[PDB]
């Protein structure tokens, strides 16, 4: 039951969060010009949001 | 006052007759009467320049309405802005940029 | 007799709506026009904040807002035209051979 | 305020370096000669770079109700000086393979350091938006110079589009900021207000857009997205130039923005800022994972770092070590990138047309340009923060900041951001050591400056004490 | 004087989404001019007679005519712009029209909670601004300068034809 040695593989776990993490980041990088600005409006919103909330 | 409002008035006065004018001129006009290559880089080029040059020429006007005020400093000041102004039109010059026959 | 408030908020309409026109539209030449209203708006709000205060500064800020509206049109105009020049078409999302 | 001669004085580089402007447009006038204007554009650096001496010896003061010049000014102004004589050092060789005009480079890029030195010298919302306006332009210039080459014009346009909204965003912040302060000094930001009344709505948006504005120009989360395709599309030592000249000059007058202002210690722009860092940390190293190119990699490395300063950043108005951190952090970093992407600029020299590709391929370099492969492989280790390099002291500073404030979370995030960088940065380092299938003195100078680059990194990692010991002579005023 | 700021401010906005929603480029740089024109008035409402009388000058008398120069060259005669309209479509404009009121609400929230004793009109001539240009102010004039240089040096390298 012990031969593949579990601990490994829940230690090995962070990995493959990182790993899907960062192909699920990596879709933000379309290459596309308007998406570019569309992002940084969105922060934009985000980040006076923020400051109005707090 | 009233000498100011005055001249409010006959300057609102000019503007709304001179462009009723114009208009009423083509609309007597139009109502009137019976009825029946490639395209060369150099002028963007000399409009960017006039577009920048027109920028400097307003720090110009800036400065010219207030000579006295800036003193000996500020002709300084604007002697280095004028410099460097035709510093870069003798580069526009000399790189061909404003030389538009071959 | 105007209040800052109105000022302000005529500024705020005018850089959204330049932000809205810079997002949607796919050609480049709109792109750049909306750069122009977005930035014009923010030199419009140093005008208002200036003239508020009294202050001679606002008037000066929008000069300068104004000479980087005029270089910032020049340089988007150069590369339009070369864009048009070496690919005959001004949509912008053709333009994304980089990504990843 | 008037202009004094010893304010001429504490004007030096910057009259130094608009005086080499003008000197090297007269001889493009003249003629136009690739060495002779290279030279004179590396001469006139090197003289401002040697007239901070004379800078420090007339002292801190007050030139405009503008520019403030004080050690932090003069230190910041001397990692703009280096980093645009290396990106001139390292713009030659690959300029020698451009067949069209090549002295509007060393114009441009002459211009771009003078805007660098007017952020180092800001103390004024005029003249930090003056300055990133004259970092932006010739950078614009600059990432599409081979505009022939498709990559470089898609880069050009997109940092060109995105510069000119972040800066429109700044400038409306700025404006708003104005309306309510009411004072344009960096000084006065908040200082009408007292008795908790510093999170006014107005300044804070204000503020916000500003951070908008200036988290574009320092690529951080979730103003980042154009770094890796503007680093890819830009000639090699426009990249070189790009991480870190416009990176430190922002981020210097950003310190300074908020250690003057009686506005930088709220709690509201210090949480947002703290989120905006955790982001950037975190995103910048998980988005390098897959990378298999070196520009790209960079990139998101330049994001995760700069999210590294954020933290340091942050904890400026709890701490006192924060600008000594940012100064450490500022040096290595400097050092780092200017090694690794001179490496990547020597290896794409000369410009071999713009119908060919710019690739650097990075398996196996040892075993043809083992100097060159040391040096990238000591820049790889000094960008993970392993100790024996100036990378690990400037994490080390960082992490000291972050404990000292309390800022637990983004202590955390240090510590996971720096091990998914040593992931991908040793990877680059054993492709470089694995195995696969110039003749000019200018091309040696290049390699000398990465050389140099590289011992500096590794002596001040294994001593740091001169580094400290002239960042903490670099006090601005109090 | 309200009243020219108010009608003024109207037509600018009014102007500005005529040029954002418009299919044809020249169309949408007259509309274009003509909410420049209203700014500029919106100027002269508040006392910043060099304002306005700039942005005449400058914004509508120069960047405006580069803008038009640009649209002669392309020679838009339909060339895969009026065809389109893909922008009228609600799943292109709707999202963005959503995150830009988004900022706007926010953005105007902050503004209504400021201290308000309203502008006086006031106005600041010319010689004020001369005199606080190249008093002051000059550094950021001789950086302007530079800054222009630049953005000629660059638009001469980029929009060249060889
Ligand atoms: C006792 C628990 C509580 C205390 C914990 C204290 C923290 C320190 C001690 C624990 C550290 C655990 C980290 C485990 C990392 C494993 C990395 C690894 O195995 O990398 C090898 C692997 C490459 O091999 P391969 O899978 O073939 O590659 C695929 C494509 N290259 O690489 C990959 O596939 C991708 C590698 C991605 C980057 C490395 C992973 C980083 C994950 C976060 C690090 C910080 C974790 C903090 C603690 C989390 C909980 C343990
Ligand atoms: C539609 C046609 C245009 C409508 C808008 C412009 C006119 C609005 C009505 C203005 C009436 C005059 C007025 O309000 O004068 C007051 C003030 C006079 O100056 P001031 O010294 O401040 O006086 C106050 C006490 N003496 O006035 C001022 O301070 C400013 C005066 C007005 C601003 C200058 C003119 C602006 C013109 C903008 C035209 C825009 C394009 C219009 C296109 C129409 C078709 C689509
Ligand atoms: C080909 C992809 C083009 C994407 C254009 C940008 C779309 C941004 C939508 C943002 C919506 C936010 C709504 C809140
Ligand atoms: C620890 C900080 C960095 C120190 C220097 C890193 C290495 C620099 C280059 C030294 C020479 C390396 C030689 C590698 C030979 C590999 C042979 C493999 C054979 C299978
Ligand atoms: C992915 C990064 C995770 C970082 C975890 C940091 C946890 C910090 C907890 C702080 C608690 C403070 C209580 C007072």
């Amino acid at each position: 039951l012990l031969k593949r040695d579990p601990l490994n593989s829940m230690m090995n776990i962070p990995a493959v969060l990182s790993r899907f993490a960062g192909k699920g980041l990596l879709l933000s990088e379309n290459g596309y010009l308007r998406w570019y600005v569309a992002s940084m409006s969105i922060g934009a919103v985000v980040v006076l949001a923020l400051l109005m909330v707090l | 006052s009233t000498e100011v409002i005055a001249h409010h008035w006959a300057f609102a006065i000019f503007l709304i007759v001179a462009i009723g004018l114009c208009c009423l001129m083509l609309v007597g006009g139009w109502f009137l009467g019976g009825r029946a290559l490639r395209l060369s880089a150099k002028f963007y080029l000399v409009a960017m320049f006039f577009v920048i040059f027109d920028v400097e020429a307003l720090y110009l006007f800036a400065w010219s309405t207030s000579i006295r005020e800036s003193g000996w400093v500020g002709f300084v000041e604007a002697a280095i802005f004028i410099f460097v102004l035709l510093a870069g039109l003798v580069y526009l010059v000399r790189i061909g940029a404003l030389d538009w026959t071959p | 007799m105007i209040p800052l408030q109105h000022g302000l908020i005529l500024a705020a309409i005018l850089f959204v709506l330049g932000l809205t026109g810079l997002v949607i539209r796919r050609n480049l030449l709109f792109m750049l026009i909306g750069l122009e209203i977005m930035i014009n708006a923010s030199a419009l709000a140093f005008v208002v904040a200036g003239s508020y205060w009294g202050q001679t500064d606002g008037q000066v800020m929008y000069i300068l807002a104004i000479s980087l509206a005029a270089a910032e049109a020049s340089i988007g105009l150069a590369l339009l035209l070369q864009l048009h020049r070496r690919r005959q078409n001004l949509n912008i999302d053709s333009v994304s051979e980089m990504r990843g | 305020m008037t202009i004094t001669p010893q304010n001429l004085i504490a004007l030096l580089p910057l009259l130094i370096v608009g005086l080499t402007v003008v000197v090297v447009m007269l001889s493009i006038a003249w003629r136009r000669n690739h060495f002779l204007n290279a030279t004179l554009s590396v001469i006139g650096l090197n003289a401002a770079l040697v007239s901070l001496w004379f800078v420090g010896q007339a002292g801190a003061m007050d030139v405009t109700p503008l520019m403030r010049v004080d050690g932090f000014a003069m230190l910041y102004t001397g990692l703009v000086l280096l980093a645009s004589l290396a990106t001139c050092t390292f713009a030659y060789p690959w300029l020698e393979g451009y067949n069209d005009n090549k002295d509007e480079f060393y114009l441009l890029v002459l211009i771009a350091a003078l805007g660098g030195i007017l952020l180092a010298n800001a103390n004024h919302l005029a003249s930090l938006f003056l300055g990133i306006e004259l970092i932006s332009l010739p950078l614009f210039g600059l990432v599409g110079y081979a505009f022939r080459q498709k990559r470089s014009l898609e880069a050009s346009i997109k940092y060109t589009i995105l510069s000119a909204a972040a800066s429109s965003f700044l400038l409306f912040g700025m404006a708003l900021v104005y309306a309510q302060s009411g004072d344009l000094s960096f000084v006065a930001l908040g200082k009408n207000l007292g008795d908790g009344m510093l999170n006014e709505p107005l300044l804070l948006a204000g503020f916000g857009l500003m951070i908008v504005g200036l988290g574009f120009k320092l690529s951080l989360v979730p103003f980042h997205l154009w770094t890796p395709d503007v680093y890819q599309g830009a000639p090699a030592p426009v990249s070189t130039f790009l991480a870190t000249a416009s990176k430190i000059a922002i981020f210097g007058v950003v310190m300074r923005l908020f250690l003057y202002a009686p506005v930088g210690d709220s709690e509201a722009i210090r949480v947002v800022l703290a989120i905006i860092a955790f982001a950037s940390i975190i995103f910048g190293n998980l988005m390098a994972l897959s990378q298999t190119n070196i520009k790209r990699l960079l990139g998101y490395s330049s994001i995760s770092h700069l999210g590294y300063l954020l933290v340091a950043l942050i904890a400026l108005q709890t701490g006192e070590m924060s600008m000594e951190a940012v100064g450490v952090y500022l040096a290595g970093y400097l050092f780092s990138s200017l090694g690794a992407f001179g490496v990547v600029s020597l290896m794409s020299s000369p410009y071999r047309g713009p119908d060919a590709d710019s690739l650097f391929s990075y398996r196996g370099l040892f075993w043809h340009r083992p100097i060159l492969a040391a040096v990238m492989t000591v820049m790889m280790l000094s960008l993970a923060g392993i100790p024996m390099t100036l990378g690990f002291i400037g994490k080390f500073y960082v992490l000291a900041v972050g404990v000292q404030a309390h800022l637990w979370w983004l202590v955390g995030a240090v510590v996971v951001g720096s091990a998914i960088g040593l992931y991908y940065y040793l990877r680059v380092a054993v492709s470089l050591y694995l195995h696969a299938p110039p003749s000019n003195w200018q091309y040696s100078a290049g390699g000398i400056v990465v050389l140099i680059s590289a011992l500096l990194v590794l002596v001040l990692g294994v001593w740091p004490q001169p580094l400290i010991s002239i960042v903490r002579l670099a006090m601005p005023l109090m | 004087m309200e009243f020219a700021f108010y009608i003024c401010g109207l037509i600018a906005i009014l102007a500005t989404l005529r040029v954002i929603t418009h299919t044809n480029p020249v169309h949408a740089l007259l509309y274009l001019i003509i909410s420049l024109l209203a700014i500029s008035g919106v100027f002269f409402s508040l006392g910043a007679y060099f304002a306005g009388a700039l942005e005449i000058i400058v914004y509508a008398g120069a960047i405006m005519v580069l803008f038009v120069f640009v649209v002669m060259m392309l020679n838009l005669g339909g060339s895969e712009i009026e065809q389109e309209r893909q922008w009228l479509k609600p799943q292109v404009w709707i999202g963005p029209a959503i995150l830009s009121a988004i900022m706007l609400v926010v953005i105007v929230y902050a503004i209504l909670g400021v201290n308000d004793q309203g502008i006086d009109g006031t106005p600041i001539s010319a010689k004020a601004v001369g005199i606080t240009l190249f008093g002051p102010y000059v550094l950021a004039v001789e950086l302007a300068s530079m800054l222009l240089l630049a953005g000629l040096v660059v638009a001469f390298h980029v929009g060249r034809e060889e």
